[PDB]
RNA sequence: ACGAGACUCUGGCAUGCUAACUAGUUACGCGACCCCGGUCGGCGUAACUUCUUAGAGGGACAAGUGGCGUUCAGCCACCCGAGAUUGAGCAAUAACAGGUCUGUGAUGCCCUUAGAUGUCCGGGGCUGCACGCGCGCUACACUGACUGGCUCAGCGUGUGCCUACCCUACGCCGGCAGGCGCGGGUAACCCGUUGAACCCCAUUCGUGAUGGGGAUCGGGGAUUGCAAUUAUUCCCCAUGAACGAGGAAUUCCCAGUAAGUGCGGGUCAUAAGCUUGCGUUGAUUAAGUCCCUGCCCUUUGUACACACCGCCCGU
């Protein structure tokens, strides 16, 4: 329709990216807005052609991990259906602006580096792409050998990680990473 | 990368020594004219040389060659060197003659010659670059 | 304490021990004519923005 | 034993060498200024 | 002059081009049900090649634009597009006392030859088990297991001169593994429209060494074979072991790639935890450096040349 695209029965609009710097490399928005993360892929031919690749797309590639789960998308999309439905029930806001915000207040600023361990600044590409790991990896070993299911612990997550609740798997993660390069810098 | 091997350039090269009036600069026209004036059983080398016969041409019109001889270079170099100019610099009316070349020109037959004019010297014996 | 930001203006090549850290020259977003020189960890296309936690160390160049 | 080339292929080969580029001669261009009609009958 | 390249194969597209009862499609008569109309891999057929098969030609060149390049050689973008760096094969000079005399009726010499080291038959052995290593397969579960329901592949093979051992439809009987009639095919004709797994949809199970895991092990039934015990394999029921993500160390890998899940071929009387191919679902991270390990150039140093796994000093 050319009133809205809506993301299954989610908001394109109304999602902001509050922080001045990650706006380009978040895909929500007006251009990349579509019915389904799923796409045809050609994201991973050029080097700054994953940047555009919407989030949705992001989360739901990353969330396939450790062999068993390997090329199961049609798994994980239902993944980030149920966990974006339980979202709603438990917050009262647009999951796209959580998943928004999770993803600006989990990327790590500064890091180490070996040149001798001399603190340096983080790319915002990289901030994208170790906030989006540290999330799915926190929502993976949360439900493993657990009653609680996948998208129960994703949700818990990115609630957890756009509130800075510090029981997150990723802020904590992040809060280490942080300290030990402000340790040598 | 894209370099084109000396196979490809000594053929493109003499292409144009023979057949330089019939090309053009789009690469399609003149790799129609690359099908006659050169056998090549190769269709990828055939467009190959007929991509480098264009860039070759391109660069003909901006002026001078590698070594490549086209026959409206050589009327122009011509004319540059059967080259005729008016009375000039070897038909002088003034010489400014040195201070010692007048009396040298005096140990010989043309001591008070008719149009020469004595410089007078060049005080501060000065024309070595200094050291360091 | 402040938080600042800095925007790429030029990238200056790729340094570290195993060529991971991108050396560039940011620009401050306060003062558009003060400049300093970063070690960046992640991939660094020439126009984006970075976030400084401390905005006075300078790094080595080459 | 690397066989010698023919456009037949009595002694070896019928295609050349993939590599082989033969640029044949063209003749002496005729070329006048003033126009000819070459009319006959 | 060789090697690199050029080359050959393969992949991508072509509503344009050529042709098809051993490929189809569209329209049409007929047939079935259908609440004027839909579905039909139900029957038959006058056009056509969009799908299919394999032919011939085109098509793609850094060609257009913009920078940088003394600046030719070129490099990076962007448009246009089926592709703006597909994947293999082939592959020099000079070597290694690599491996093969168990591929050869290619093989010098040495040893045997009716006391066999020749040749076949009857049995055993390569599998033996206090241990130590390497390649693998299944897993340690809930992103899961079990039981139903739903919908799609692509590479190949086949009646063997020896040569039987093909591939298998359909219908009966058997819980099953299987058995029995009756066909089709030397194959774009039949198996076959190759109804493959995973995935998807619904059920139960509930963090428990549990319905995770299925080793070991007891009893019984057919098949192949002349013959199965040290169990050829396969079916059923019972038995229900370690293992809670694996120390030091360490391997492979940058796009339809890794990884998961199946299916062909070879081996094959019997037969895939192997190998070689094919499709399917389909990522994370990187566009870099010489820090490790190694490679190629140029200087440089050398007491090294079976060349650092070198040479060499003293008690």
């Amino acid at each position: 329709t050319p009133d809205i695209k809506l993301f299954g029965k989610w908001s394109t609009d109304d999602v902001q990216i509050n922080d001045i710097s990650l706006q380009d490399y978040i895909a929500v928005k007006e251009k990349y807005a579509k019915y389904l993360p799923h796409s045809a892929g050609r994201y991973a031919a050029k080097r700054f052609r994953k940047a555009q690749c919407p989030i949705v797309e992001r989360l739901t590639n990353s969330m396939m991990m450790h062999g068993r789960n390997n090329g199961k998308k049609l798994m994980t999309v239902r993944i980030v259906k149920h966990a974006f439905e339980i979202i709603h029930l438990l917050t009262g806001e647009n999951p796209l602006q959580v998943l928004v915000n999770a993803i600006i207040n989990s990327g790590p600023r500064e890091d180490s580096t070996r040149i001798r361990r001399q603190a340096v600044d983080v790319s915002p590409l990289r901030r994208v792409n170790q906030a989006i790991w540290l999330l799915c990896t926190g929502a993976r070993e949360a439900a493993f050998r657990n009653i609680k299911t996948i998208a129960e612990c994703l949700a818990d997550e990115l609630i957890n990680a756009a509130k800075g609740s510090s029981n997150s798997y990723a802020i904590k993660k992040k809060d280490e990473l942080e300290r030990v390069a402000k340790s040598n810098r | 990368g894209r370099v084109r091997t000396k196979t490809v350039k000594k053929a493109a090269r003499v292409i144009i020594e023979k057949y330089y009036t019939r090309l053009g600069n789009d690469f399609h026209t003149n790799k129609r004219v690359c099908e006659e004036i050169a056998i090549i059983p190769s269709k990828k080398l055939r467009n190959k040389i007929a991509g480098y016969v264009t860039h070759l041409m391109k660069r003909i019109q901006r002026g001078p060659v590698r070594g490549i001889s086209i026959k409206l270079q050589e009327e122009e170099r011509e004319r540059r060197d059967n080259y005729v100019p008016e009375v000039s610099a070897l038909d002088q009316e003034i010489i400014e003659v040195d201070p010692d070349t007048k009396e040298m020109l005096k140990l010989l037959d043309f001591g008070s010659l008719s149009n020469l004019q004595v410089t007078q010297p060049t005080v501060g014996m000065n024309f070595k670059t200094p050291r360091g | 304490q402040p938080i600042k930001l800095a925007r790429v203006t030029k990238v200056l090549g790729r340094t570290g021990s195993q060529g991971q850290c991108t050396q560039v020259r940011v620009e401050f977003m306060d003062d558009t004519s003060r400049s300093i020189i970063r070690n960046v960890k992640g991939p660094v296309r020439e126009g984006d923005v970075l976030t400084l936690l401390e905005s006075e160390r300078e790094a080595r160049r080459l | 034993i690397m066989l010698p080339w023919d456009p037949s292929g009595k002694i070896g080969p019928k295609k050349p060498l993939p590599d082989h580029v033969s640029i044949v001669e063209p003749k002496d261009e005729i070329l006048p200024t003033t126009p000819i009609s070459e009319q006959k009958g």
